[PDB]
């Protein structure tokens, strides 16, 4: 029984330690640009002013 | 919440006579605290460590900004309770302790100030918001103008502040002349690699740390903090110095700068030894707030920060709250009234007092060993963080540093505690008047957060680990 | 319960209005319960056994049944069993031995003296780095209180050096723990043996742990804060530095740092030794011309340190055993001397200065009695306990290298030298000219005094008794291949 | 290890030293009060040139030396260089103890400044954030930050050295009888 | 039990109101006033409330029993301290020679030594289950197990015999477990 | 009388921590019944000299140079060296 209670209580750290390790590792995982910066417009591509929109200034 | 008080506060006081002031103040205190508990449910946007850009992207919200929000907000209502509620009835605290008409609009102006600074995600919101808080500050300074000292600090303020808002400005203005930009998430891996921003991104550190007065430069503050009265010296020595320190933990601007870390090390330096022969209490927790300000400095240097610098940004806060209402409390024990502004100069002032006030003494001792960093206090526990992440990031010089500058720094900070708990010739038998309820509730409650607040530390970790990965 | 006996603990303290006799009661039971538990504990097994965790994430109030492990864990094996009979056979008479010599503010004094026992008692269940570190610190703010408001004239810089200096060594204790946190993600003593650094961190993470041990233990060349701090300490405090704190050092040596770092404890080995020669033969030479009392009996302390320094860094079973031992024996004698200078002489005549004392067996035959038993208890006359841990940890040092160990055999001469130096003088010649006759010892003096003495009678003459609690421990920690 | 030119390195340490000197003897002299004329600056300077420059030279110079002489790149060349710079700035005290302890205190400083990497900031590379951690895989060779549950008794032997307890071969395999 | 009496506690207050403080009632070293001193210093020994009314009643009679109580106490000792007289028997007996109690005496002879008594007897038959005791049982069933033929042997010879096939033979396991040595 | 099965470190994973103990505990307990047989040649050898005098030097020989030859070996030795150590590589 000790040693029953013993490896559960090594387990349960184990346990803690994997844990630890993948929420360090997910910290570090890059984001989406929706997720780190903004949701609903999602597009990272300007369009600049509209008054003087000259035919042939948008480039891919 | 914030804009609506500011408005309401200004209609609201210019109808009301001086008389009103603490009712005023009162009623803006409990509005503060409704905001905090009816609008904190809004914890929930952040799930995941959802990012959010506002206002045409002038404004950044995520979990790091939403806590420092909340922080504020909980700095503010303790801070105003000071001035809503009478420590005594006696005509010498009416005369110690009377509210200016105009102050609890300069701090709720103040405040926003600084959380428009923590939000910004352009410089042009970064440089309204620190010119909104600088001014407020100045205005802070000043409106105690029948002293002499208040209006020349506030004097100095103004011209250092505005060299370094000058110095911020032409850093902003040549990020704009070097990328046509005026928002660091313009800022790529790819960028950093082909351009040289070195230089500018750290003289926008330089401007915006010497506004919290690091070394080289903290003598002017430390003069301003000294030469202001006490209770707005609780005030303006603690919220700048979170919003600035806030947004660059936030910005990542300096990560492993050598002149960084050169004026880290001077600053825990300079605030340990510098703090040794001071005689005066606000000299002496100027220095403190020096050593600590090197301390979160140290954060600048490294990427994933979030979660030390939050924790020790709390609980210093904390802390100072409670080591400045201990303070004042000691005032109604000492024999000598230096004057009406600083009722309580000298350290050695604070002599015997656990002869007058046991248990005062004893919620000095908790702060005292917190700031120094005796397990199981929160200090501990922030130092604790700070370390784990510096040693993760390889500065060992540093940590070396840090570990002589707290054995250092102990040293004064034990003086207090030293001469508290020696012996005086006459001490207090008996008196009529009681300490007010409310403010002794609020210190009380620092103490019980400062000495048991570490058995909630694994399940505040769990919460971190859902909002802030 | 808790809310029922603090109602008692209220009342008690209404009534009363001293709450000495409720602590007395208090740590008696503890005592008590601490007997029941070893009656309970199986010694064929080397695995922790009273196991529980506090403040995990599910039940931060109270005891954790979760499957993740975050918060602090507590348990014991037969080693730490060892020490905590020791601290609780200690706790109680340290609030005995100032019942009638603490007058103002007597309440606060007992508390603080309960307070520090019971921090010293939870460390010994700590069964991570960081619970044990805490444990570790906590006690240093109740001391620098106790020494400040309550020892004698020099207590200020006392206090102050009681907190400086440990705190230094303890930072960079803090420095190896938190290495080990970030390059482990574990911090238990259950499974640390497991781990296998590269010996080239090894090498730096001992540096850090050896430096804290440096300092508590102490060894030369820091031990200079031992002798303050115990002189102007009041006698609860001497008696708990002297009998318990020191202890925790070698209690660190076995379990945060033998297990870890196996590899770099073989390389720094020799440089250890090194260190604990010079403790042994400086400091028993330089406690000759000491002129105090206390820092005499301080002075003997660091000395016995050393050799058992020697015994438990010295891979082999006898050694450890001997140094075990003689950490009991010490426990047991030295806050008796301490019992005799600053409670017994100290309470009649308030006066440490060797001068002053001369010929005190003419009006105190039962005091010269206690003093001579005790201090040839001390030089480790055989029979004694503080014999059986001297010789294994001169065995031990001796098989480790026999040239140093074989030097430290110089020890025996020693500490006699200036032990029997102090104790011809106190008990020989004519009654001194500047005292006048006081009473001879009472009888609470007596009772502690024979606690302690029976206690390293009964394990000088059978050290085997307590090796049912031991002998896993004496094979756990040895490293050969 | 290639060396170091001591002579060029040094004599750029002189001109970094005489420049400093002559900035700090110019704030010197604009911070004082009393009277104060432009060449009073080197005359009220408090002999701060001589101490930049100084410095400068001791510590270079001997870095330098003491790096090419052992050919290795190390603490202890830094050490070596804070005693010598600490030589230099208790000359004048002009006391022999205080000589002493500038020399040796000096030179621990920096050897500790050595020791820990000779740098302010962090080795990023180095550092264990950007190292390989954790538990190694099947056979690999343990590096600096990685850890395992058994290391080559090979490896043990090889560092530790033969001798009190350390063996190529365990005692008890080694004693059995056919 | 339950021993209160607040109608004697604020009479006994007044009878301490006529005294002199007791740092000051007994340095005239007439007699009718030693023997009032005696009486109300009796008074410390005689035990005036148990537990069952510490724990229900109220704390200004809490309040007021301490202070009787410390004055009470301050008079015993000080008349014991000057006069070396007891203050029973009631005026000021020399007796000293027995019945005197201290304060700590019942918890450390009734609690705390039969604690340690009960360890040392709990040390002494723990050490029978002892490692050593185990081995030599254990070496002992290993040779019986593998040559059981001395079991036939009488009882005389049979431990000669262990004895012998012990010294002849290697039968500890540990190269067995030394699997990867070879 | 309890006999516990014995368990090797190089059979076992060192994560199941009840067969790591079982493995630590098995190595100590063979180390003791090694020095049992060690104590029982000590044993058998002061008999033979009690009872041989004189003549010990003839007839205790072989037990003299088993005492000898053991006394090094038959010691406990721990198992952290064995457990932290693979002796294959
Ligand atoms: C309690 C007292 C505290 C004081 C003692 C601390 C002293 C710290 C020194 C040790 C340490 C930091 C260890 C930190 C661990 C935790 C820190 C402990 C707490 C810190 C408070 C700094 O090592 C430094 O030592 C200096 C020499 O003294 C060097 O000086 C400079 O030298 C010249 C530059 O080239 C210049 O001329 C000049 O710039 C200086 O002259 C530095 O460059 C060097 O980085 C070693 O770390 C490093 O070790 C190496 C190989 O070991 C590791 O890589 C390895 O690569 C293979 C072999 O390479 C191995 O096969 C492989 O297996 C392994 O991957 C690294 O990954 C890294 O980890
Ligand atoms: C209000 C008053 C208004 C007055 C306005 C007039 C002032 C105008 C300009 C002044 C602006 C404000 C000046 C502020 C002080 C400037 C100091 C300063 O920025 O830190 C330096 C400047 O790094 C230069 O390379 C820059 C080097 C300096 C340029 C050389 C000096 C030329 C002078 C010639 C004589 C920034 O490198 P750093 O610390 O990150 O250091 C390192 C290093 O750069 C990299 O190798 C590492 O990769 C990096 O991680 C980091 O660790
Ligand atoms: C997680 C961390 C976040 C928050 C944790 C902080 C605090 C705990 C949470 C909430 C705090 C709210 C507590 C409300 C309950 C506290 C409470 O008993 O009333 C008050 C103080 O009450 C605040 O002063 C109310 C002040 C509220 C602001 C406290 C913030 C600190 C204390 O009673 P009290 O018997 O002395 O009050 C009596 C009585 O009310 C009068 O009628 C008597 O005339 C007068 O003699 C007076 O003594
Ligand atoms: C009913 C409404 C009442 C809410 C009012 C809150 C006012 C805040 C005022 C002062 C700040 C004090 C510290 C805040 C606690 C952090 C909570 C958290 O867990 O912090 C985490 C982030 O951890 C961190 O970075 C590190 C925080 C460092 C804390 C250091 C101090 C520890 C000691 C505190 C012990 C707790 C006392 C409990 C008493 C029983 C953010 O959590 P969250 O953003 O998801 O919001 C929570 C959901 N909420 C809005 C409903 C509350
Ligand atoms: C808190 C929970 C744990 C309490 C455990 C003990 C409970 C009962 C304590 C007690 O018996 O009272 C202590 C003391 C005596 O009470 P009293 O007679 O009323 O004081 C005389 C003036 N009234 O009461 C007092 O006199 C209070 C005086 C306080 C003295 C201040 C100096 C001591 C500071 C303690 C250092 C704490 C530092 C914390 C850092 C970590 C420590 C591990
Ligand atoms: C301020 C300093 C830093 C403070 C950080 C640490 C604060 C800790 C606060 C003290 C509380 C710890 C002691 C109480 C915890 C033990 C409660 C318990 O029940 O232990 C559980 C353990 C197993 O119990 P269970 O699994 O439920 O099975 C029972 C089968 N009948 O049952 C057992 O095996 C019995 C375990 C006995 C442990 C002995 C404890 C001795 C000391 C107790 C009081 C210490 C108070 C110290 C106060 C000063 C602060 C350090
Ligand atoms: C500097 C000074 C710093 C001081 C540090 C002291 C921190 C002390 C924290 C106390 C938490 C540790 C308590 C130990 C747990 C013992 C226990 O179990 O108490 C009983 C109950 C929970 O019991 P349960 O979870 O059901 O497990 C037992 C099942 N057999 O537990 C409970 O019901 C909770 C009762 C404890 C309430 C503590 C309140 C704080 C003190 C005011
Ligand atoms: C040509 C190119 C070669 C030259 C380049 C070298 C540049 C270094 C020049 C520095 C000149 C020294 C500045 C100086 O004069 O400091 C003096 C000034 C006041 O000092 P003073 O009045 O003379 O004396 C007071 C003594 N109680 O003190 C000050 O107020 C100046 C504040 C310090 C200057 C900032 C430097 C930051 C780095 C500090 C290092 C901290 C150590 C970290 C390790
Ligand atoms: C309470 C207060 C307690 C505080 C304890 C003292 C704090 C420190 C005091 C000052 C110590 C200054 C040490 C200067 C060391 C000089 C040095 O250069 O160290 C470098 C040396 C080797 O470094 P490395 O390049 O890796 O060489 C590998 C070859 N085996 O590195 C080494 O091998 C270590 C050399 C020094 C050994 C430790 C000295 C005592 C610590």
């Amino acid at each position: 029984d000790i040693l029953n209670e013993e490896a559960k209580i090594v387990q349960a750290l184990n346990n803690q330690r994997e844990l630890t390790i993948k929420m360090h590792e997910l910290k570090r995982e890059e984001k989406d640009y929706a997720h780190s910066y903004s949701p609903l417009f999602s597009d990272p591509v300007p369009q600049g002013g509209s008054i003087g929109k000259a035919p042939g200034s948008s480039r891919e | 919440m914030l804009i609506l008080a500011i408005i309401s506060l200004i209609t609201f006081v210019s109808m009301s006579k001086l008389s009103d002031n603490r009712a005023i103040i009162r009623l803006i205190n409990i509005y503060l605290i409704l905001v905090l508990v009816l609008d904190s449910f809004l914890y929930l946007l952040f799930l995941n460590n959802q990012t959010y850009t506002v206002m045409g992207e002038l404004l950044i919200f995520n979990s790091f900004t939403f806590y420092i929000d909340m922080l504020i907000y909980f700095i503010m209502i303790v801070i105003s309770s000071l001035y809503g509620y009478n420590l005594y009835n006696n005509n010498l605290y009416k005369t110690l302790f009377e509210p200016k008409k105009e102050l609890i609009i300069l701090f709720l102006i103040n405040i926003l100030g600084a959380l428009l600074i923590v939000h910004s995600n352009d410089f042009i919101t970064l440089f309204v918001a620190i010119e909104l808080q600088s001014y407020s500050i100045y205005l802070i300074t000043a409106i105690y103008n029948s002293s002499y000292k208040a209006s020349k600090a506030s004097m100095l303020y103004f011209f250092m502040g505005g060299i370094l808002s000058i110095l911020i400005a032409y850093s902003i203005n040549t990020y704009y002349s070097v990328l046509n930009s005026y928002t660091l998430h313009s800022l790529d891996s790819l960028i950093i690699n082909t351009l040289d921003l070195n230089l500018i991104l750290i003289a926008l550190s330089l401007g915006l740390l010497f506004k919290i007065g690091i070394a080289p430069l903290h003598k002017w503050l430390i003069s301003i903090y000294e030469n202001t009265p006490i209770l707005i010296t609780i005030y303006i020595s603690l919220i700048p110095k979170i919003s600035i320190l806030s947004y660059l933990v936030l910005s990542n601007i300096s990560i492993n700068s050598l002149v960084i870390s050169i004026l880290a090390i001077l600053t825990l330096l300079v605030g340990s030894v510098g703090g040794l022969l001071q005689i005066k209490i606000k000299r002496l927790l100027a220095f403190s707030g020096l050593t600590n300000a090197g301390y979160m400095m140290l954060l600048l240097l490294l990427n994933n920060n979030e979660f030390s610098y939050l924790y020790y940004i709390t609980q210093y806060s904390i802390s100072h709250l409670a080591i400045f209402m201990i303070i004042i409390f000691s005032i109604y024990y000492i024999n000598y009234i230096n004057n009406q502004y600083n009722p309580i100069i000298y350290v050695n002032q604070l002599k015997g007092l656990i002869h007058d006030n046991a248990y005062l003494v004893l919620s000095m001792a908790i702060v005292v060993f917190s700031f120094i960093g005796i397990p199981p206090l929160l200090g501990f526990f922030g130092k604790l963080n700070i370390l784990m992440s510096i040693l993760n990031n390889g500065y060992y010089f540093i940590s070396i540093v840090l570990i002589v500058a707290s054995l250092i720094s102990a040293l004064y900070y034990l003086y207090l505690l030293n001469v508290s708990i020696q012996d005086k010739n006459n001490i207090l038998i008996n008196s009529n008047e009681t300490v007010s309820s409310v403010l002794s509730y609020i210190l009380s409650s620092l103490i019980i957060l400062i000495t048991f607040g570490f058995i909630y530390n694994s399940l505040i970790i769990d919460i971190f680990n859902v909002y802030f990965n | 319960i808790l809310l029922s006996s603090l109602y008692l603990f209220n009342r008690i303290l209404a009534w009363q209005g001293n709450v000495k006799h409720f602590y007395l009661f208090a740590s008696n039971l503890l005592l008590l319960f601490i007997v029941v538990l070893y009656i309970n504990f199986n010694t064929f097994s080397n695995s922790f056994q009273f196991n529980f965790e506090l403040f995990n994430s599910l039940n931060p109030f109270g005891l954790s049944n979760s499957d993740i492990s975050n918060g602090l864990l507590f348990g014991i094996d037969g080693l730490s069993l060892t020490f905590i009979l020791l601290t609780v056979l200690l706790i109680p008479l340290t609030l005995l031995g100032n019942w009638y010599n603490i007058n103002f503010n007597s309440n606060l004094y007992y508390t603080l003296v309960l307070a520090i026992g019971l921090v010293i008692l939870l460390n010994f269940w700590a069964l991570d780095y960081i619970s044990f570190y805490i444990l570790f610190e906590a006690t240093l703010p109740l001391l620098f209180i106790l020494i400040h408001i309550y020892g004698s004239s020099d207590s200020e810089r006392a206090s102050f050096y009681v907190l400086m200096f440990t705190l230094s060594g303890s930072l960079f204790m803090l420095l190896s723990i938190v290495v080990i946190s970030i390059v482990l993600n574990t911090t238990n003593f259950i499974n640390h043996n497991l781990f296998v650094l590269s010996l080239d961190l090894q090498t730096i993470i001992w540096l850090g742990l050896f430096i804290a041990i440096m300092v508590k233990t102490p060894l030369f060349p820091i031990h200079v804060w031992l002798p303050v701090v115990h002189s102007e300490s009041p006698l609860a405090g001497s008696m708990i530095l002297a009998g318990l704190i020191l202890k925790l050092a070698l209690y660190a040596i076995l379990r945060l740092l033998l297990p870890l770092l196996c590899e770099a404890q073989i390389l720094y080995t020799p440089m250890i030794y090194i260190i604990s020669l010079l403790t042994i033969i400086l400091t028993s030479l330089a406690t000759l011309r000491q002129i105090d009392l206390k820092v005499i009996i301080a002075y003997s302390s660091i000395s016995h340190m050393g050799i058992a320094i020697l015994g438990v860094c010295s891979n082999t079973s006898l050694g450890i055993y001997g140094s075990i031992v003689l950490g009991v024996a010490h426990g047991f004698v030295s806050p008796a001397l301490f019992l005799i200078v600053g409670g017994i002489l100290y309470d009649r005549y308030h006066i440490r200065i060797v001068n002053y004392y001369k010929g005190l067996t003419t009006y105190m035959p039962q005091l010269a009695t206690y003093i001579i038993i005790l201090s040839f208890a001390n030089i480790g006359t055989p029979l004694t306990g503080n014999f059986t841990g001297e010789f294994l940890s001169l065995q031990g040092g001796f098989i480790r290298n026999p040239i140093i160990g074989g030097i430290s055999c110089i020890s025996v001469l020693l500490a006699a030298i200036y032990q029997l130096k102090l104790t011809n003088k106190l008990t020989g010649g004519i009654s001194s000219i500047y005292m006048h006759r006081t009473n001879d010892v009472t009888i609470r003096e007596k009772f502690i005094m024979n606690i302690l003495i029976i206690s390293t009678l009964i394990i000088g003459i059978c050290p085997q008794i307590m090796y049912n609690l031991l002998y896993w421990t004496v094979n756990n920690y040895i490293y050969i291949i | 290890f290639h060396p170091y030119n001591t002579l060029g390195l040094a004599t750029q340490s002189a001109m970094v030293g005489l420049g400093a000197g002559v900035v700090a003897a110019a704030a010197r002299n604009s911070l004082a009060t009393g009277p104060r004329n432009i060449l009073t600056t080197f005359s009220k300077s408090g002999g701060v040139v001589t101490i930049f420059t100084g410095a400068s030279i001791a510590y270079v110079f001997t870095y330098c030396s003491a790096a090419n002489l052992r050919e290795r790149k190390d603490g202890w060349n830094h050490m070596w260089a804070g005693a010598a710079t600490g030589a230099v700035l208790g000359a004048r005290t002009k006391l022999v103890p205080a000589f002493i302890g500038w020399t040796v205190l000096c030179g621990a400083a920096c050897g500790l400044f050595g020791w820990t990497g000779a740098r302010f900031n962090a080795d990023r590379k180095a550092s264990l954030e950007q190292s390989p951690k954790g538990f190694v895989q099947e056979d690999a060779h343990q590096t600096f930050w990685e850890v395992v549950h058994r290391r080559p008794l090979s490896l043990t032997v090889e560092q530790l050295g033969e001798g009190r307890g350390i063996n190529a071969v365990p005692i008890a395999t080694a004693t059995e009888a056919p | 039990l339950r021993a209160y009496n607040e109608e004697k506690e604020l009479a006994l207050k007044q009878r301490l109101s006529q005294l002199p403080p007791p740092g000051k009632a007994f340095v005239t070293a007439k007699e009718a006033e030693l023997a009032e001193l005696a009486e109300i210093a009796a008074l410390y020994k005689t035990d005036r409330v148990g537990i069952l009314d510490i724990l229900l009643l109220g704390n200004k009679h809490a309040r007021l029993y301490r202070d009787n109580t410390a004055l009470l106490k301050d008079y015993y000792y000080n008349g014991r301290r000057i006069l070396d007289k007891i203050p029973v028997k009631v005026t000021w007996e020399i007796k000293r020679e027995g019945a005197e109690k201290e304060d700590w005496v019942n918890q450390m002879y009734f609690l705390y030594a039969p604690s340690l008594i009960l360890l040392l007897i709990v040390m002494v038959y723990k050490s029978r289950e002892d490692i050593t005791f185990w081995a030599k049982k254990e070496l002992d069933q290993r040779v019986l197990d593998k040559h059981p033929e001395i079991n036939d042997a009488p009882e005389n010879e049979r431990d000669a015999l262990i004895v012998e096939r012990i010294i002849a033979g290697d039968y500890d396991k540990l190269a067995s477990l030394q699997k990867k040595a070879t | 009388h309890q006999r516990p099965e014995l368990v090797s470190f190089d059979d076992i994973n060192y994560n199941d921590h009840k067969k790591v103990r079982e493995a630590q505990e098995s190595y100590t307990r063979e180390q003791f019944i090694r020095l049992e047989a060690l104590k029982t040649v000590r044993k058998a050898l002061e008999k033979c000299y009690e009872e041989s005098g004189p003549n010990h030097f003839e007839d205790c020989k072989n037990l003299a140079e088993q005492y000898l030859d053991m006394l090094p070996t038959h010691r406990l030795q721990g198992y952290l060296g064995y457990q932290r150590n693979d002796p294959s590589k």
